[PDB]
RNA sequence: GAUUAACCUUUAGCAAUAAACGAAAGUUUAACUAAGCUAUACUAACCCCAGGGUUGGUCAAUUUCGUGCCAGCCACCGCGGUCACAC
RNA sequence: AAUAGGUUUGGUCCUAGCCUUUCUAUUAGCUCUUAGUAAGAUUACACAUGCAAGCAUCCCCGUUCCAGUGAGUUCACCCUCUAAAUC
């Protein structure tokens, strides 16, 4: 079997349930918790559960976590303009963690949905190219137009060896 | 292994296949030098026909001659393939019936 | 506001203060094992312009990137000291603290 | 032989003699391919019948030359579907050649184009959102003002003969290397009697 | 590949097979293959008849008309087909080459009747 | 030409597209287009026309003779010393 | 490595390598009817001969592209800034 505990954090399928999707303005998260104490246990199960699925949304957001430098855990946010945002977890489980930051620094479901729109743009279902690109390589593919010669020959008069041949 | 280790050995790494006496070839041209025959190592016993060829990448290697009877003789050119003679220690090589100087086998 | 240099912030640990009015720090990011699915750090070296040598090592520290280069490796300056080593101020009361225990007590403050 | 069903081929299927031969199951259920190791080859052979002459191990539809394989049969197309899926098995599934498959699959499609063959149909979404067609694309254009009068869209559509000092111009600067002169072209587009 | 000079151009890239011509219309940079890279599709060109007899063209205006306001130009091939589309004024060729088929024809239908006229 | 196990014609045309130039009609182009050669592959077909390899087990399939640990054979295990389904 | 299979021993179980069965490409043997289509030196070795870049009222512009090869090999991607070029 996978190796550790919770084998399911190894997984793309769970690390892409995350629902956090930081802001541009985001460039850093430190995450201060400690070891022991019942009162920090929320932080701990959110490094353990919920930072890998927060980087993998936010692959260019710096995460770093410091252990038992204060006596409580909180969480600091670092943005583009200067401005920090301090968020204190202690007594929060790791469910309303997450819930918290989404609120604050999180994308809303609005912006994301027109963010995968923008992108199917760039694939326009009209034009022809590799399958790596395009639905269609060749008109030829569409019914009623004039199949491609390596499946049905086209008609002597189609062909230039016998254009030129009644020509010549 | 943990996760730590096997993270920081990363994936494994074939051993670089190792290439045959044709050196990964289909076939290779050569010169007859010499022929004889050998003896087939326990519990087989025959007069296996060899012959001592000069290979086109200049190496010199013996090579089985299969089929019932040769005409093979030195300073002819022959083709040699893979494959090798189960029951001769070292004899990797074999001559291709039906090419160059080597004619196909003469029907019963 | 823009910059030629691809790091606009970075925090990091004070590893060496041997060069004049330069910081050489530690970054470290998660970086995701594709075989394996797990984050590992990975760590990287930046050198941050500290005008009044004020760092020590072991200090946590936020690097802001500078507008151009000063130097062929200093591409940052020190923006803010987080944590000082040994001298840590809980950012949530604000209070002195040793680790996990405090040096003076909230309460005193009311 | 001449098999007496040709013209209605699903008069075999509910015969005696076919009864007999395959009871309730599938034609295809007794037949084994014949082939070295345990993975069998990734496409069954080419054609069981090759110059009128029949080989060894022909496959279930090419053993019993009763078996007509017509987009009517339709209780023969079946058993090369899945009931529970819906697909069509892939030759090696049943065994027959590559030739007989192309055949039932050909059949198969044209029993479905007909109705003959039930398979699933979904439920899908409209093309459009909005229904009006009062968009001037599949409405009524104003027409341009040339349109109305007949005239050409712009008036250097039409041919105009140049003054006489232009073309003068024109034989002084290409004296030498002159063609015939061209009056206007016909008015329109003539036709061979 | 960065170029000396050049600028883009709007025209038709050759695919299909043999004796099965298909175009592609595409702006790319002019010093590029033909049937290379390009900057973006912007449309196809069906030469041969259908089965309904017609020629499918089709032309993505919107961005046809982007690249034109960014500086590119256009082949001769395909502004004629921008013209026969009512997109472009027709092309000065394709009036004048009317007009030559126009007078070819009317000799040929003169020199018909001076025979008949004969016989 | 030599070399390698490795082997396409000392064809045509700028008609299409692309490129260069020209204000332009246009001009040029071994790019390209249309042909030639070759089971390397795909598709389709043929009244006449099928070959190659296998047949001890793995692994679908051997009759009669000859040979006699010889001649020979196998990818692996093996076969052949006078009844060899293995030559 | 798979739905797996053969092979260690007097025998069993375990471990383990090798090989078999599948799918491609090149070359070789033997063999080969047609049509359409795609693809097509082993060699950065040496090359006979022909052709492959012109255009245009002179200036200019083009011949820095296309086409070729894979010798060398983290100059290919993103960001910042900013020429040349097109409009
Ligand atoms: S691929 Fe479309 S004509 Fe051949
Ligand atoms: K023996
Ligand atoms: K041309
Ligand atoms: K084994
Ligand atoms: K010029
Ligand atoms: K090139
Ligand atoms: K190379
Ligand atoms: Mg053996
Ligand atoms: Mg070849
Ligand atoms: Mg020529
Ligand atoms: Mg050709
Ligand atoms: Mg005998
Ligand atoms: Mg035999
Ligand atoms: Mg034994
Ligand atoms: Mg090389
Ligand atoms: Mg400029
Ligand atoms: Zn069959």
């Amino acid at each position: 079997p996978m190796k550790g505990r919770f084998p399911i954090r190894r997984t793309l399928q769970y690390l892409s349930q995350g629902n956090v999707v930081f802001k541009d303005s985001v460039k850093v998260m430190t995450v201060n918790y400690n070891t022991h104490g019942e009162l920090g246990e929320g932080a701990r199960k959110f490094v353990f559960f919920n930072i890998p699925q927060i980087q993998y949304k936010n692959p260019w957001v710096q995460i770093m976590m410091f252990k038992n430098m204060t006596p409580s855990p909180f969480l600091r946010f670092y943005l583009d303009s200067g401005e920090q945002v301090l968020v204190d977890v202690e007594t929060k489980s790791n469910k309303e963690i997450m819930e918290h930051i989404r609120k604050i620094l999180g994308k809303n479901e609005e912006t994301l949905r027109e963010e995968e729109e923008e992108k199917k743009q760039l694939s326009h279902p009209a034009n022809f190219g590799p399958r790596k690109y395009c639905l269609r390589e060749c008109i030829c593919e569409v019914e009623g137009q004039v199949p491609c010669p390596s499946l049905v020959p086209l008609p002597k008069e189609m062909r230039g060896k016998y254009k030129a041949a009644l020509k010549a | 292994a943990t996760l730590n280790q096997m993270h920081r050995l990363g994936p494994p790494k074939r051993p670089p296949r190792k290439l045959g006496p044709t050196e990964g070839r289909p076939q290779l041209k050569g010169v007859v030098l010499c022929t004889f025959t050998r003896k087939p190592k326990k519990p087989n016993s025959a007069n296996r026909k060899c012959c001592r060829v000069r290979l086109s990448t200049g190496r010199e290697a013996v090579c089985f001659i299969p089929g019932e009877g040769h005409t093979l003789q030195e300073h002819q050119i022959v083709l040699v393939e893979g494959g090798r003679t189960q029951d001769l220690p070292g004899v990797k090589l074999t001559v291709v019936r039906g090419k160059y100087d080597c004619g196909h086998v003469q029907k019963k | 506001v823009r910059s030629s240099v691809h790091a606009r912030w970075i925090v990091g640990k004070v590893i060496g203060t041997k060069m004049q009015k330069t910081a050489k720090v530690r970054v470290t990011r998660l970086v995701l094992d594709p075989y394996l699915l797990k984050y590992f750090n990975k760590r990287k070296t930046y050198f941050a312009h500290d005008a009044l040598q004020q760092c020590t090592v072991g200090d946590i520290v936020l690097l802001r990137a500078l507008p151009v280069p000063r130097a062929k490796h200093v591409k940052h300056e020190l923006a803010e000291i987080v944590f000082k080593v040994g001298k840590v101020i809980d950012p949530v009361t604000g209070k002195p603290c040793a680790g996990t225990t405090y040096l003076e007590s909230p309460l005193s403050s009311e | 032989p001449i098999s007496p069903y040709k013209d209605e081929p699903w008069k075999y299927l509910e015969s005696e003699e076919y009864q007999e031969r395959y009871g309730s199951r599938p034609v295809w259920a007794d037949y084994r391919r014949n082939h070295k190791g345990g993975v069998p080859p990734q496409r069954t052979r080419k054609t069981c019948i090759r110059r009128n002459k029949v080989v060894g191990n022909p496959c279930p539809i090419c053993r019993d030359h009763k078996l007509h394989v017509d987009f009517r049969n339709v209780k023969l197309l079946e058993q090369f579907v899945c009931a529970h899926t819906g697909i069509i098995f892939y030759a090696p599934y049943t065994g027959v050649c590559v030739k007989q498959h192309k055949r039932l699959t050909q059949a198969i499609q044209k029993a479905r184009d007909h109705g003959l063959l039930i398979y699933h149909i979904p439920q899908v979404e409209p093309r459009d959102l909005d229904f009006s067609t009062s968009h001037g694309a599949v409405s009524a254009t104003p027409p341009a003002p040339t349109l109305v009068s007949g005239d050409p869209w712009y008036p250097w559509y039409n041919w105009k003969q140049p003054p006489e000092r232009e073309l003068s111009r024109l034989r002084r600067l290409y004296q030498g290397h002159l063609q015939e002169e061209s009056g206007p072209p016909p008015e329109s587009m003539p036709k061979m009697p | 590949k960065a170029y000396r000079g050049g600028h883009l151009t709007i025209r038709l890239a050759l695919g299909g097979c043999t004796n099965r011509p298909f175009y592609r219309i595409v702006a790319a940079h002019n010093k590029c293959p033909r049937d290379g890279r390009f900057v973006e599709q912007l449309g196809s060109y069906d030469p041969l008849p259908n089965s309904h007899g017609e020629k499918l063209v089709a032309l993505n205006l919107d961005r046809i008309r982007h690249w034109i306001g960014c500086g590119a130009h256009l082949s001769k091939p395909m502004e004629k087909l921008l013209g026969l589309a009512g997109f472009f004024p027709l092309h000065p060729m394709m009036i004048t080459n009317a007009e030559r088929l126009r007078r070819k024809r009317a000799r040929e239908v003169l020199l018909a009747s001076q025979k008949t006229d004969a016989e």
